[PDB]
């Protein structure tokens, strides 16, 4: 070849991924309707195996084999940006549901928001702490990025460790707030909007935290150069996305919706 | 477009067989179901 | 820790015709066999479940 | 530079988290739960949940989450 | 002039009325007599016979404009075959009527339709244009 | 070697071939469902004696035609085969993720056929509106299996959209601007942007329906303060973009076919064609509530959605007139693909014009949920998408296969299909104007004549489908190998021969500034 | 040299047209299809009450 | 109701339906002309051996084929919106009637004065009286006063339905938890038929609507006799 | 991998009669499926 693009070795992971999607969806069906978790647990397992092997192979292709030319890295930049846009439009649907319900509360609710019998969380207590935590993690990840660009291994690791610790603190605080909440997902459209929107956000925080932990171990193993570290860039972009979604949830559901 | 003559020419008789088999593959199973609807 | 990236570069560039998903050695083959066995076995089980669920 | 972002991390961001941790800490402790009222727009049960006895939410807290029939 | 699959990247011959002078000659290889004819072509064309002039044309080109532009009888095959397969479709519809469809409802019986028609006229269904408009209430018949 | 090649592919051509095979199989399923619909309606009374089953057949017909026939063929099949070739790229940006977009579709289809086999099926309409689609009126697994089918199809198309946008932006020759890419490539990029933005909103909405059915949420349940109308907004915010997604790659193929068989080097008004597709894509996001003119929305909202909808006719008209201006002065080759394209221009125009009638909310009150809507979308969507697919298939079959079709058989096929679809759908306009509802298993006796004719038309199109399978068999049976293709100087996809080698553009094109 | 269309086109057009008309006329008129045309100018209304 | 071999709309029973017929006539003339012009231009482009295959300048002609369509859309939109705003305009109803959709029948409530309500089911085909219409008759018709402005309020007690009467220009979705308003005014006595117009499950085809329009005095006595 | 006409496909075109059988089964199974699903639902 005399172009700069990557001809990928034939791979089984697309098929194992597609089959893991069949097993997770048929498994959710089997759990919701036939009182059984077996297919779902097989699907989750094959999904995790597929993700591990596929992204392992991308590291092999890039760090170990050198296939990530500038042209290839440019494509991955576009891919990650487009993926994030699709996730923004997914959350947009949940915000639309929330505004639809809260701006025109029906008679079943008492014709008010919050509904009769709903006691919202105080947005100045744990929700404000969660806001400080994710904003702080946006600062620490920026420190990590500049440390890596400046060639500073120790400070990159310290900054990224702080960022991960804050993501874990957010997750533990949210878990505690779920347990302590006096309302549930079954508490009408208030509970529905609150838990589905914050729940998908929580899942994205766990995914982003996992991505940062992958970057932490890759950094420990010297994979990143001061100029070439797209996995870290992508993890940082994703983490900023999770921050921004939180700020919109905080203002919309916790504060304005209280 | 230009093309070579057929490597394995399909005569009029061969075409009638292929067309007949193709039509029967669509018509017989559906026909069996629709004929037996009353029974179902 | 020490930087052992050069040793992994040599391993994954070896001229042995292996595709990248197997080029780490025998552990890759085992993890592949486990993954594909669970996927194909799970898929056959999902078809059995459809057969069961298709009748009252 | 890295030096400036570390300065912001330790000098503004983590102090903010410590202050909000203090604020949350001070306002912790259980509030008195409200009288149970079996409102029809709450404690929705259109299908049993796929775990437990079908009537408990996933992160059910007996202290603050009444069932459709009231507190446990 | 045998054209080969392995030739796809080379300049090729076409007969197209919008591309009258193609990129290559129809005939690239010349016999002894064809070589002599190409040497004769370097002298006065008045000295070429009609046969030599045609042979020069057929070395350069495959089909003439008249040949490449000719009309065909293909339309007869296409229209006839289409009408055959549309006729075959009516066999399928006969089969469906005989073996799949049972009786239609009793509301299509002649006497039902005669009574229903009167009732539609009594309720003045579409009295401006569509239906009762076409009945003469004075003469008790269709206009 | 077979498993490595066909199950583990990282090759844009072989993946495109998998999509074309999948879409052709899906089209046979969707056609059988359509014939069951028309058999139920072909005489007054009941055929199946089970209107739940009728409703399941109608629902499945739409999902199969849209998600398993048109999108896989246009985007997965033509897009994968042609886009890299038309920009001189060596493959897609993400050649391994591309294979997962493909392999998600067999499981998606399996979930849909599971939905029809368990309980009493999902007899919801392809809209899946609650509360009919909820856990009371559709208790049991069928609707959940339908939702999960849509989740997997959605992931397939979102990842494919990321692939196409990245490929088209990043993998052109460095000298080639976006304004030197062919119109088919534009049509795929714009379709991909619509997919990227619309499918996540569908995903959110059907996920809400899933939680309403299984986790005691009440997004759409007024008992909890929810609203069935919210589902309709989320669905149609996706669903109007989706109808443009279904036609845009067809517009791209029509531009190429009309150019080619007119003997032209280029389509008329290239930048107007780009402008028109981007304008249709944009306007396609601001019109959705024309699917909701009878739900009780405010008069000023109706006036806005009427007006915004009608604007789409302006860019669309530029494309129709530009196709006519491409024919103008052509050395017309009356190939079967040209006939498909000419049929497309006319039938698409008729359906687009009945769309403009429907855009008028006052008239839509009387036409909504009638056969007039069914007639509109079987013209623009059903015939427009199918005619563009058949045109593209007969035009590019010799590129993909290396073999030629019998042109006389292909012209016979076209002629039968043209008669069948017009006999089937033209009378549905009369049924709609005269008030016959859609999604009915039987009709008042007055509607018998047009239903009878419609159902007879359906059988003529069946004869065309059976002949198409024979015509493909006869091409592979006879093995007439391609020699020369005209106009390669303005059709790069042909310049590597028929079929092109597994790896093309290993050495990229040379394009200077 | 005469092709398929020169040899058979006349016969294909004549036979296809004849067959198509004959079978559609038989299907439309001889097998009990109820077309339910307009009663206007056709049906004598009859007392129903 | 529709009649056999019908091509167009049912004859107008209400002034708004009259308006919709004249608007449809105007719009259909435009659809015919544009369809016909495209087919004619196709045929014109395809019927000459004369050729011009060099690059053609687009900008002058693109002005015509944007401006002329814009003018045509304005000529459709103006009368379209005039009718939209006429239907919406304040008419002062004399009577309010509610209809509730159910799987699979309509209920009606006339509660301005007394508690009048009843259920309205399709007449089974096997029970039709001679001359009656298959799939269209009901046991209990919606009796209403003719030549009077009536407010219809539409809702549902289960899934979505849609309350339609084509000859009066009416179609209003029936949504649980929502009370949708429309206005009805018949210029004539008689029987006016419609059919459920949102898929509501297995008997969607079999829950019709029959309005019976009579003088006020007959409506008042019918109302009293239905308590 | 094999290149060229009849080799860039996951099915064999070596024998036109085996191909007819394969295409019959392929397209026929898709067209038949909805009839057999209707039969299945009727028989419950
Ligand atoms: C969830 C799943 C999501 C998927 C995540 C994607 C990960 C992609 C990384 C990858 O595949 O590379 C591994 C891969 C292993 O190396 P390799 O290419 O396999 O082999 C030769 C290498 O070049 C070796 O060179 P190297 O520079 O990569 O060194 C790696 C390794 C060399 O070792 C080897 O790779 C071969 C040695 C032979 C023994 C093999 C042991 C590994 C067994 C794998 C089992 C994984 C199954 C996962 C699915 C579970 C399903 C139940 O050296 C070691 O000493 C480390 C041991 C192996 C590390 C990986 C262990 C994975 C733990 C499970 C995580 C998934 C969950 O190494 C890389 O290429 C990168 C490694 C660094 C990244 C690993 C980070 C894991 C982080 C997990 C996050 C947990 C989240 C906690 C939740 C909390 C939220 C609040
Ligand atoms: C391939 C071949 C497959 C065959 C296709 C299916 C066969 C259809 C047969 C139709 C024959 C109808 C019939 O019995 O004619 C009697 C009918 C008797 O006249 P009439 O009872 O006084 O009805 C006049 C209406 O009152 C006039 O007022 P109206 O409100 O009662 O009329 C409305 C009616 C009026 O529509 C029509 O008159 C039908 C137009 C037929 C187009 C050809 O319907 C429409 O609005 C139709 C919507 C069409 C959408 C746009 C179509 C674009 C046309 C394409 C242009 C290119 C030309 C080719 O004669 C006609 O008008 C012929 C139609
Ligand atoms: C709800 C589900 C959704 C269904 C969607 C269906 C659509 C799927 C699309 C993908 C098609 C399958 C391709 C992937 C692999 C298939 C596995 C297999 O065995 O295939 C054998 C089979 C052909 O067999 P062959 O001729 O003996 O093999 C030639 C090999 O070169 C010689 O290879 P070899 O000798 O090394 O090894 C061959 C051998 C051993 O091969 C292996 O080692 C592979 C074994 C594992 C295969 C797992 C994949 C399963 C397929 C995925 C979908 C399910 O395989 C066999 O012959 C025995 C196994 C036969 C298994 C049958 C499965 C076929 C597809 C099923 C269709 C739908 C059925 C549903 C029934 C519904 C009833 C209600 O491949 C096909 O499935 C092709 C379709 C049949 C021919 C149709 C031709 C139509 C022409 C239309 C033209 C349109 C395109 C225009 C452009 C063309 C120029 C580019
Ligand atoms: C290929 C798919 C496709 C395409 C491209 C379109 C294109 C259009 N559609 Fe259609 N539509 C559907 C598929 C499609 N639609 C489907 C599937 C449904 C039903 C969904 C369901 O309910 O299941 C539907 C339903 C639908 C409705 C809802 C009706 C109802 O349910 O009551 C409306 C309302 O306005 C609408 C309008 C339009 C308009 C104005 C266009 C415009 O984009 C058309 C523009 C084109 C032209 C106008 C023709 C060419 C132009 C000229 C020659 C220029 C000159 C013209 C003028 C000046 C007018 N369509
Ligand atoms: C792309 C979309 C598409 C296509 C192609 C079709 C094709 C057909 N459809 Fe329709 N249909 C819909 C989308 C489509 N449909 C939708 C969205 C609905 C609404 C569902 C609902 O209400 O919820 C619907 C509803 C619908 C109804 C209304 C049902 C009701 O309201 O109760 C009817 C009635 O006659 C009908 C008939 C047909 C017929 C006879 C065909 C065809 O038989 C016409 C002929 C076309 C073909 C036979 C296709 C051929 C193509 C292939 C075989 C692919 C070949 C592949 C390659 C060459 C690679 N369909
Ligand atoms: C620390 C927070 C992080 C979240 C992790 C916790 C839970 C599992 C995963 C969460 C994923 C996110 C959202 C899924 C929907 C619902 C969960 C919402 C968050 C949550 O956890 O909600 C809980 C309910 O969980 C329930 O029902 C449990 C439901 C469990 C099964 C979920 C069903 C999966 C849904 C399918 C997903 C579809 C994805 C589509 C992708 C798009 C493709 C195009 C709240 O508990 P509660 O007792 O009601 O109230 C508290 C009272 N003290
Ligand atoms: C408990 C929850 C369970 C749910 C399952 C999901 C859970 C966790 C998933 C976490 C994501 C981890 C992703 C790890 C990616 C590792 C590979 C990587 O980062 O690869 C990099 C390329 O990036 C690339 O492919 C970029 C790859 C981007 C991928 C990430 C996108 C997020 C994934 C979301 C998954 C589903 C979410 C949907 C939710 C509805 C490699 O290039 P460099 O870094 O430049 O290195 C090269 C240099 O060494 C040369 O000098
Ligand atoms: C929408 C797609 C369908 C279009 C219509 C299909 C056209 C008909 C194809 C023929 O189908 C066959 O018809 C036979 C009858 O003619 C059936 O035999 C049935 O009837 C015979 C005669 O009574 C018996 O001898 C057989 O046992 C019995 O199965 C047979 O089963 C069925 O396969
Ligand atoms: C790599 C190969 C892939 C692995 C394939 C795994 C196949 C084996 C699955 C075991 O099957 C299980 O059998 C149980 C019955 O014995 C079911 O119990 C469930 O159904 C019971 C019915 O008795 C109930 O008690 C409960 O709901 C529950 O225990 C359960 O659903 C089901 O999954
Ligand atoms: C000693 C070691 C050196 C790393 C190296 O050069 O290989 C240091 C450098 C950065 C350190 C990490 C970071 O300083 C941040 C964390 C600090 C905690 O106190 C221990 C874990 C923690 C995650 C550290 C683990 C370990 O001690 C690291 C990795
Ligand atoms: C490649 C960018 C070209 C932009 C052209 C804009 C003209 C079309 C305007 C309508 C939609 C644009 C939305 C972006
Ligand atoms: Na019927």
């Amino acid at each position: 070849q005399t172009h700069a693009y990557h001809m990928v070795n034939p791979s089984p992971w697309p098929l194992t991924g597609a089959l893991s999607a069949l097993l997770m969806t048929s498994g959710l069906t089997m759990w919701f309707h036939f009182n059984s978790m077996t297919l779902l647990m097989i699907g989750l397992t094959t999904n995790m195996l597929t993700m591990y092997q596929w992204w392992r192979d991308v590291i092999r292709e890039s760090t170990f084999q050198g296939h990530h030319t500038p042209a290839v890295q440019k494509g991955l930049r576009y891919g990650m940006i487009l993926f994030i846009i699709s996730e923004v439009l997914f959350f947009t649907g949940f915000f639309w549901a929330f505004y639809h319900s809260s701006l025109a509360p029906t008679p079943e609710l008492g014709g008010c928001w919050p509904p009769t019998g709903i006691h919202p969380l105080n947005p100045l207590e744990v929700p404000l702490l969660n806001t400080s935590v994710l904003l702080a993690s946006g600062v620490s990840i920026t420190w990590a990025h500049h440390s890596l660009m400046e060639g500073d291994r120790k400070h990159m690791l310290q900054a990224l460790f702080i960022t991960i610790t804050l993501g874990v603190y957010f997750t533990l605080l949210q878990a505690s707030e779920y347990y302590e909440a006096p309302f549930t997902i079954s508490d009408g459209v208030y509970g529905s909007t609150f838990f589905v929107a914050t729940g998908f956000h929580g899942l994205h925080v766990i995914i982003g935290s996992t991505f940062l932990i992958v970057c932490f171990f890759r950094q420990l193993k010297f994979h990143f150069t001061s100029n070439h570290h797209f996995g870290f860039e992508a993890a940082a972009w994703y983490w900023h996305f999770v921050d921004v979604v939180w700020l919109f949830l905080y203002v919309s559901i916790y504060w304005w919706g209280s | 477009i230009t093309a070579k003559p057929a490597k394995t020419p399909t005569s009029p008789k061969e075409q009638a067989i292929g067309l007949s088999v193709t039509f029967l593959s669509f018509l017989l199973p559906a026909g069996w179901v629709l004929y037996h609807l009353d029974n179902y | 820790f020490e930087n052992r990236v050069a040793e992994k570069q040599k391993l994954f560039q070896e001229d042995n015709g292996l595709p990248v998903h197997l080029k780490g050695g025998a552990t890759d083959n085992i993890l592949y066999r486990v993954t594909m066995t669970l996927c194909l076995g799970g898929t056959l089980y999902s078809l059995y479940c459809l057969g069961w669920a298709s009748f009252p | 530079g890295a030096r400036t972002w570390r300065f912001l991390t330790f000098g503004l961001a983590l102090p903010s988290v410590a202050l909000c941790t203090l604020n949350s800490w001070l306002h912790s402790g259980h509030r008195e739960r409200p009288a149970f009222i079996p409102y029809h727009h709450l404690r929705i049960r259109t299908k049993p949940f796929s775990w437990g006895d079908g009537n408990h939410t996933f992160f059910h807290n007996p202290r603050v989450n009444p069932l459709p029939t009231g507190y446990e | 002039s045998v054209v080969k699959s392995e030739d796809y990247a080379l300049p090729s011959y076409v007969d197209r009325r919008d591309y009258p002078l193609p990129d290559v000659a129809h005939v690239k290889n010349l016999s002894a007599s064809q070589k002599a004819l190409k040497e004769k072509e370097k002298a006065s064309w008045s000295s070429l016979s009609i046969d030599e002039k045609v042979e020069l044309y057929r070395l350069k080109f495959k089909e003439s404009f008249a040949e490449m532009n000719r009309s065909t009888n293909e339309w007869k095959t296409v229209v006839g075959a289409a009408m055959f397969f549309i006729g075959f479709t009516a066999l399928l519809l006969i089969w469906e009527k005989h073996y799949v469809y049972g009786p239609i409802p009793h509301t299509f019986e002649e006497e039902w339709v005669a009574k229903q028609t009167k009732r539609m006229l009594d309720m003045k269904v579409a009295p401006i244009q569509g239906f009762s408009a076409k009945w003469d209430y004075d003469k008790n018949e269709w206009k | 070697m077979f498993i490595n090649r066909w199950l583990f592919s990282t090759n844009h051509k072989d993946i495109g071939t998998l999509y074309l095979l999948f879409g052709a199989w899906a089209g046979m399923v969707g056609t059988a469902l359509s014939l069951l619909i028309r058999a139920e309606l072909g005489q007054p009374g009941t055929l199946l004696g089970d209107d739940q089953i009728y409703n399941v057949v109608v629902t499945a017909h739409a999902f199969v035609m849209i998600f398993f026939m048109v999108m896989p063929i246009m985007i997965g099949g033509f897009g994968n085969w042609l886009v890299p070739l038309m920009i001189g790229a060596p493959d897609m940006a993400f050649p391994r993720m591309n294979n997962m977009s493909f392999w998600l579709l067999p499981p998606s289809f399996l979930l849909l056929l599971a939905s029809s086999m368990v309980e009493a099926g999902a007899g919801t309409g392809w809209t899946v509106y609650p509360p009919l689609a909820g856990n009371l009126a559709h208790a049991g697994a069928s609707v959940d299996l339908t939702i999960f089918s849509l989740h997997l199809a959605g992931v397939s198309s979102i990842l494919g959209a990321i692939n196409f946008i990245t490929t088209i932006i990043n993998m052109k020759p460095p000298a080639m601007s976006q304004y030197q890419t062919p119109l088919f490539v534009w049509s795929v990029m714009i379709t991909a942007v619509l997919l990227l933005l619309s499918l996540p909103v569908l995903a959110a909405g059907i996920t809400m329906l899933l939680t309403d059915r299984n986790l005691n949420t009440t997004f759409f349940d007024p008992a909890g303060g929810g609203d069935p109308i919210l589902y309709q907004h989320l669905f149609w915010f996706f669903g109007h973009p989706e109808v443009y997604i279904l036609i845009l790659p067809g517009f791209g193929m029509i531009s190429h076919i009309v150019t080619y068989y007119s003997g032209k080097k280029e389509p008329f008004g290239y930048m107007g064609m780009v402008w028109a597709m981007m304008s249709i894509g944009f306007l396609g996001f601001i019109v959705w509530a024309h699917h909701m003119f009878t739900v009780g929305m405010d008069v000023d909202t109706r006036a806005y959605f009427t007006s915004a909808t009608m604007i789409i006719a302006i860019p669309t008209g530029v494309k129709v007139f530009s196709w006519l201006a491409t024919l103008h002065g052509g050395n017309i080759k009356w190939s079967p693909a040209m006939m498909w394209a000419l049929g497309f221009i006319f039938l698409f125009t008729v359906g687009g014009l009945t769309g403009i009638v429907l855009a008028n909310s006052s008239l839509d009150i009387v036409l909504h949920d009638t056969y007039y809507v069914v007639a509109h979308f079987h013209y623009v969507l059903s015939m427009g998408a199918v005619f563009a697919i058949m045109g593209g298939f007969v035009h590019w079959f010799p590129l993909f296969s290396g073999y030629t079709l019998n042109d006389t058989w292909a012209k016979i096929h076209f002629a039968i299909m043209f008669v069948g679809v017009n006999m089937t759908f033209f009378p549905q306009h009369f049924l709609g104007l005269s008030g016959m509802p859609r999604r009915y298993s039987d009709y008042p006796d007055a509607y018998t004549m047009w239903n009878t004719i419609s159902s007879m038309g359906s059988f003529i199109s069946l004869t065309a489908v059976m002949l198409m399978v024979f015509i493909i068999w006869e091409a592979f049976a006879s093995k007439r190998e391609v020699l020369t293709v005209d106009l390669t100087t303005t059709n790069l996809e042909w310049l590597n021969g028929c079929p092109p080698p597994y790896h093309t553009f290993e050495e990229p094109t040379y394009v200077n500034l | 040299a005469p092709d398929f269309h020169d040899k058979y086109g006349n016969a294909v057009l004549a036979s296809g047209a004849t067959f198509c008309v004959a079978v559609w006329v038989y299907m439309a008129t001889q097998i009990g299809i109820e077309w339910n045309p307009s009663p206007v100018g056709r049906v004598t209304p009859k007392e129903w009450r | 109701m529709a009649y056999p071999m019908q091509l167009g709309f049912q004859d107008a029973t209400s002034p708004i339906m009259e308006e919709l017929l004249h608007f449809h006539d105007h719009t259909l003339m435009i659809v015919f002309l544009i369809s016909s012009l495209v087919l004619y231009i196709i045929s014109l482009m395809l019927t000459t051996k004369l050729t011009h295959t060099s690059t053609m300048d687009a900008q002058e002609v693109e002005t015509i084929w944007t401006i002329l369509p814009a003018i045509i859309l304005i000529l459709i939109a103006l009368p379209s919106l005039r009718i939209l705003y006429m239907m919406d305009e304040i008419n002062n109803p004399s009577l309010t009637v509610k209809t509730m959709g159910h799987q699979w029948y309509w209920s009606y409530e006339y509660t301005d004065y007394e508690d009048l309500s009843f259920d309205s089911y399709m007449i089974p085909t096997s029970e039709l009286k001679p001359g009656e219409l298959r799939l269209l008759e009901v046991d209990n018709r919606v009796v209403l006063p003719m030549e009077m402005t009536i407010r219809m309020l539409v809702s549902s007690e289960d899934v979505l339905h849609s309350w339609a009467v084509p000859s009066l220009g009416l179609k209003t979705d029936a949504i649980p938890g929502r009370l949708n308003q429309t206005t009805l005014m018949s210029s004539r006595p008689g029987l006016y038929y419609g059919q459920c117009s949102e898929i509501c499950g297995s008997n969607h085809s079999f829950m019709p609507i029959v309005l019976e329009l009579v003088p006020l005095k007959y409506f008042e006595k019918w109302s009293a006799s239905m308590l | 991998y094999e290149e060229g006409p009849g080799k860039n496909i996951p099915f064999s075109v070596e024998n036109k009669w085996r191909l007819l059988a394969m295409m019959t089964l392929f397209f026929g199974s898709g067209f038949a499926a909805p009839f057999f699903i209707v039969r299945h639902q009727l028989l419950k």
